[PDB]
RNA sequence: GCCGUCCGGGGCACGUUUAACGAUCAACUUAGAACUGGUACGGACAAGGGGAAUCUGACUGUCUAAUUAAAACAUAGCAUUG
RNA sequence: UAUCUGGUUGAUCCUGCCAGUAGUCAUAUGCUUGUCUCAAAGAUUAAGCCAUGCAUGUCUAAGUAUAAGCAAUUUAUACAGUGAAACUGCGAAUGGCUCAUUAAAUCAGUUAUCGUUUAUUUGAUAGUAUACUUGGAUAACCGUGGUAAUUCUAGAGCUAAUACAUGCUUAAAAUCCCGACUGUUUGGAAGGGAUGUAUUUAUUAGAUAAAAAUUUGAUGAUUCAUAAUAACUUUUCGAAUCGCAUGGCCUUGUGCUGGCGAUGGUUCAUUCAAAUUUCUGCCCUAUCAACUUUCGAUGGUAGGAUAGUGGCCUACCAUGGUUUCAACGGGUAACGGGGAAUAAGGGUUCGAUUCCGGAGAGGGAGCCUGAGAAACGGCUACC
RNA sequence: CCGGUCCUGGACCCAGCCGAGCCUUUCCUUCUGGCCAGGACUUUUACUUUGAAAAAAUUAGAGUGUUCAAAGCAGGCCUUUGCUCGAAUAUAUUAGCAUGGAAUAAUAGAAUAGGACGUUAUGGUUCU
RNA sequence: CGGCACCUUACGAGAAAUCAAAGUCUUUGGGUUCUGGGGGGAGUAUGGUCGCAAGGCUGAAACUUAAAGGAAUUGACGGAAG
RNA sequence: CCCGUCGCUACUACCGAUUGAAUGGCUUAGUGAGGCCUCCGGAUUGGUUUAGGGAACCGAGAAGCUGGUCAAACUUGGUCAUUUAGAGGAAGUAAAAGUCGUAACAAGGUUUCCGUAGGUGAACCUGCGGAAGGAUCAU
């Protein structure tokens, strides 16, 4: 796995490595806290991944909805599907009934999921034809 | 569809006007201004359904044409002008400053003031940020631009604006124990003093607010307008009733022994 | 006409979507500038609002910037070497945004030359070796001399782009989007992103 | 003594599986694009007409050299007899 | 009013339906019809076809008046009152109608824009490094007409602007760059350039855990607001406008100054909006079990386009995406909702139709103008 | 019960019904300014309470002699160079939001210990 | 303890025949699968699918009709018994 | 009491040669109006405007042209869906109780019924294996 594995350079935009600098030749990294007391993996801050749609690394925000599921798909390239499980009310018969809705989110470097984990998800623009959802947190199952 | 509407039915204006069902099929549609059609008040439904001085549209437009109604001290000649919360009317044809402050019923009371207090305003602060040439300005609740504004003041506080000059006499920071007129929702008019302030990162800020009769009630943070410095020290005259909501059985004792 | 509107496409499930309603013109798309190298040529759009947009049909020039010494000139575009997104625009020398270009060097080379007083290139031909005296014996006051001094030090830069400016062309990119603001500008390539794509044209 | 390759040891250093790279050499296949022309182009050569049905023999095969190639004969399969 | 009654048998008790009974903002129809109030009404079948008439126009003291218009002589020999016609401005994108299409579509409640445009209203906001005020068109008009015919217009002669196209007038400094000369330990400098605001890039501020050997705003959050540097631009706009009053100072010169307003103008905010947008929720059907991906289906990178996000489109690259928790397909005598009828409770049925949202203007498609339309009482083409 | 009666109001007393707050080996986060305001942590739900929201019209419903009524949102005062009650209130209910409760029904944890506390435990490696 | 059943009673159930389950069901809720909605047309037509076929599984509608049916009672009848 | 052929009448649906017919939706392919963008073009019409006759060279700019893009519509073909014709064939129901018998109800005169397979004018008969809903709760 390399950074630099497209037909254009991956960088951040407007982020500016002057060579003509000192001996600190670190390639500078910006980063953002997401809010809501959502806590920045230091595979972010520390990493190098290129990523305009991670919350903490690209230029995504979030804000909206915050939303839980079990990842069911990780087939796709830093997108995953998560399952949501829900009861349904139907008042004739005073009982439930179970269903689910699939979302697809998008996951960021800094984070590893497999199928089956539980991932915490917060609403970000529109970044693809069915992605509205970004990952934020991720707990092992 | 294909642009901006230019109508507004009887029965989709704001309830608080009071319009009745039957008197047509149109409801006078504020025009664009400083307060959102929802929670204004034209003039049209001032003079006309309220004060009773023009009995029927043309003869408030009459009364406009004339020069007669001020809003905030300068002369208005729209009849669908949007008067809003803690708005002055003049009419010094007949002597008498109006301020649009809500009843506890939820409507905008007939509420008269005298001509001291009819020299100035509060206004809600929206936002402070910076403009053009890094001048930090003011946008209160009536849409005004204050530059150069005292640093200290933030959003949620409320200003005192001079109304002739337009700019800001004094402020009110918001903190517990400040007087406080709710501007929307059910508890619309209530008056108390702001007893905690319960904050949610990404959504909406709540506000609890304690009655003169030791009510509690909680309101969104975007409901509250801050009104006095503490309790029973408002910076403006309040209406009829001090904004202390009664139960529908303590009404129907307070009129019982009112008539008798 | 284009049209951006998603009704158009099958949802995420596959189906195929009923027709909903009529084209709006608030979806509507245009076709595409392809920006090209000539004497200037530019049509301005209507666009929503009443606003303005412009199309860059043929450029000479552009605003281009050295990020290490802060400096920007408007200087010539030679033409275009490398797309990352289709190398049939290179083939045509079609001018769009992230596009890789060889720019004139003679404006970055003068103000180089006048602010620190050394030369480029470091080609050692007879007009090289010439006109490094010739930097090197112009006529300067003791105060700008002293200037230049100061100066010094920080006049090494990189190798990569230094050995550039024996061919007279810089490698840039192209930063605006000609077939929207009706400018061609960008930055001089430096550090790894130029070694990046230095790879990419020798190949 | 010369200058190289044969064996072979001394350590400084160089390989630990980013050889995912360099050097040299090599066959015609496939896919895409631009341009171009009297819209031509499997440019000669070479090279299926097709469909709906009925009768009949299942099929491949065979015979009246020199007028009949067929529905005739044979056939696998089936059955009977000694 | 939480109700039942008649019908299978020679008679009986059941299952069970048929029939009876009552309502309907539920339609038709028959007979009949005195009064008062209230009031639906070509939805159903044909979003089938339409004669005729009307349904969208608009002027204030304040854009443009030599009507050869009317009126009066008046503060007026530049105009001055009133005022057709035209140019200019604005509106015509609202309203009204209908329910054909449409089954995660519309819609309802709930969100978001740190993902955008926004005429108008309301607040703010511009001293920026020929001027006693610039040009040349054109209408109405006049008079030559052409066509059978239209809200058709052509030659020719005029003439205006808040139309069209250009263009000056200004604070005080200060800062930065180049820099002849000069001082000569690195200072001083003549002279040149650059400064407002918009546009487009690139690079910097935009901080903020408490003692020892100078500033810095907001947010939950930003590369935000804002500022700075280097440049850039078929160079944005920083009033060549209009009405009423006519005041003040004398250095009494058409001297210098100045009061209330019209209209306009850049950007920000506000308001009226718009466009996308999160979550959950639709009737019947399996005699619909797999669907999507040539030629976008799911995702990535770059671009193009857009007001802006986004396979919205293109190039390259992966092989994904939905589904028995019913995908996909089919039907609907299906616009959705607020609601309506009936109802002990639970329910069943209806909702074309007074309000909200959507869609359409014979069927498609494409556009002009404009802030706003894929508009049809706008245009173009086909049927 | 007192009675305290111009139907009505107080401690004492009895029981009953709800809420509390401490102590019982004791859950109820944790620090700074100092219950409000400013930081750091947090098994996931379902359910239920309360609050906000669910447009107006319609429904239910308060007031009000439209001459009654269906309605309407009016109206009433000794007759007014004006005075003056009003235009309530409930219901919505799935989804989302805030909140209290922890029964009921799920869910996770310390078994090759890779477990928990050491607030100031002893060192070491780092980062700002 | 497990079975295959049986006898009596009816607390109880049922329209009754009868039933130790067919009870604990208007004093209506332990869990769960399948099936029926008057009689015919009709397990027919059509489509699908399985089968070599016979056929199986799935499975209507038009139309027609006031009963069809269950259990029991009295009688009449029996080429049934006493 | 009652069953089924056969015969008459009426109604309903079904099968059916006709590569039947008609209408509508979706779509392959071909042709393709028109707008928009682009490319030249340059009727005429103003002078950056220079020129001793005027030659320039600057701007605006119509028709038209090039290439794209959106794409109506038509032709052919396919498919889906909805109506509908048809010689003949085979049913069902209603009507009347017409012809033949008497299959069922009693041990219905051979107990009846189920599955299956043959046969037969018709009810039905027969074989094999079941059931009692039997005409036996029993030796
Ligand atoms: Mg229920
Ligand atoms: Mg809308
Ligand atoms: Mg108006
Ligand atoms: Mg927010
Ligand atoms: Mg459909
Ligand atoms: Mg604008
Ligand atoms: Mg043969
Ligand atoms: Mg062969
Ligand atoms: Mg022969
Ligand atoms: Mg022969
Ligand atoms: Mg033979
Ligand atoms: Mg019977
Ligand atoms: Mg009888
Ligand atoms: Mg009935
Ligand atoms: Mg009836
Ligand atoms: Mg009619
Ligand atoms: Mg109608
Ligand atoms: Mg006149
Ligand atoms: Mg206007
Ligand atoms: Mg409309
Ligand atoms: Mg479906
Ligand atoms: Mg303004
Ligand atoms: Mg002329
Ligand atoms: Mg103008
Ligand atoms: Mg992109
Ligand atoms: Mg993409
Ligand atoms: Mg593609
Ligand atoms: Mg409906
Ligand atoms: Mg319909
Ligand atoms: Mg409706
Ligand atoms: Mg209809
Ligand atoms: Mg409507
Ligand atoms: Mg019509
Ligand atoms: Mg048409
Ligand atoms: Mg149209
Ligand atoms: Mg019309
Ligand atoms: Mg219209
Ligand atoms: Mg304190
Ligand atoms: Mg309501
Ligand atoms: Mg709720
Ligand atoms: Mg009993
Ligand atoms: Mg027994
Ligand atoms: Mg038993
Ligand atoms: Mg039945
Ligand atoms: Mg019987
Ligand atoms: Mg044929
Ligand atoms: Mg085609
Ligand atoms: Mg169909
Ligand atoms: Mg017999
Ligand atoms: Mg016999
Ligand atoms: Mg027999
Ligand atoms: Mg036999």
């Amino acid at each position: 796995l390399t950074v630099q594995s497209e037909r254009a350079f991956q960088k951040q935009p407007h982020i500016f490595t002057n060579p003509k600098a000192k001996a600190n030749k670190k390639t500078k990294r910006w980063y953002k806290d997401v809010g809501l007391g959502f806590k920045t993996p230091k595979a972010a801050i520390e990493g190098s991944y290129i990523d305009k749609k991670c919350p903490f690394a690209g230029t995504v925000s979030i804000r909206g909805k915050i939303l839980t599921g079990t990842v069911v798909s990780t087939k796709m390239h830093r997108t995953i599907i998560i399952r949501r499980d829900y009861l349904h009310y139907v008042p004739k018969y005073n009982r439930y009934e179970k269903r689910h809705k699939n979302v697809a989110a998008h996951v960021s470097p800094a984070f590893r999921v497999e199928e089956g984990d539980v991932v915490t998800v917060g609403q970000c623009r529109p970044i693809s034809k069915t992605v509205r959802f970004n990952v934020l947190k991720v707990s092992a199952g | 569809a294909r642009g901006p509407k230019k109508h507004l039915k009887r029965l989709a204006a704001p309830s608080h006007w009071m319009l009745d069902k039957l008197s047509g099929t149109y409801a006078p549609r504020p025009s664009a201004g400083p307060h959102k059609l929802r929670e204004s008040l034209p003039l049209v439904v001032f003079l006309r359904n309220r004060l009773k001085y023009a009995l029927n549209g043309r003869e408030v437009k009459a009364i406009m044409m004339q020069q007669h109604v001020q809003v905030d001290g300068k002369v208005r000649t729209d009849t669908t002008y949007p008067a809003g919360f803690m708005d002055v009317i003049t009419l010094e044809a007949t002597n008498e400053h109006f301020r649009l402050v809500y009843d506890v019923k939820g409507k905008f009371a007939v509420h008269r003031i005298s001509a001291e207090e009819a020299a100035y305003k509060l206004g809600k602060v929206k936002k402070v940020q910076l403009g053009k040439k890094g001048v930090p300005y003011v946008v209160t609740h009536d849409g005004r631009t204050i530059r150069y504004p005292d640093p200290l003041i933030r959003a949620n506080d409320t200003v005192k604006i001079d109304l002739a000059t337009g700019k800001i006499d004094d402020f009110i920071k918001f903190d517990t124990g400040r007087l406080v007129m709710v501007t929307g929702g059910r508890n619309l008019g209530r008056v108390g003093v702001i007893v905690h302030r319960e904050k949610h990162e990404g959504g909406f800020d709540l506000v609890h607010i304690k009655d003169a009769l030791e009510n509690t009630f909680v309101t969104r943070l975007s409901n509250v307008f801050v009104i006095g410095t503490e309790a029973g020290k408002p910076w403006v005259s309040l209406p009829k009733g001090k904004g202390i909501k009664l139960s529908i059985s303590e009404e129907r004792d307070r009129r019982r022994a009112q008539q008798g | 006409g284009i049209s951006r509107d998603s009704r158009h496409k099958r949802s995420a499930t596959g189906a195929k979507r009923a027709q909903f309603r009529k084209k709006r013109k608030f979806e509507l798309g245009r076709q595409p500038a392809n920006t090209k190298i000539g004497p200037k040529r530019i049509h301005s759009v209507r666009t929503r609002g009443g606003n303005q947009k412009f199309r860059a049909l043929r450029v000479e020039t552009g605003n281009f910037s050295w990020g290490s010494e802060g400096v920007s000139r408007k200087t010539r575009i030679a033409g275009v070497v490398y797309h990352p997104s289709n190398n049939e625009l290179v083939r045509t020398n079609t001018l769009t945004k992230s596009a890789v270009v060889q720019i004139d060097a003679t404006p970055f080379r003068q103000w180089y030359e006048n602010h620190y007083g050394a030369t480029l290139g470091k080609k050692k031909g007879g007009a090289h070796a010439a006109h490094a005296a010739e930097v090197a014996d112009a006529k300067r006051s003791r105060k700008v001399e002293r200037k230049l001094a100061a100066r010094s030090g920080a006049a090494a830069i990189e190798s990569a782009v230094d050995s550039q400016f024996g061919s007279g062309r810089l490698y840039a990119v192209i930063s605006s989007r000609p077939g929207q603001s009706g400018r061609c500008d960008g930055y001089i390539l430096e550090g790894e992103e130029l070694a990046f794509y230095l790879r990419r044209l020798t190949a």
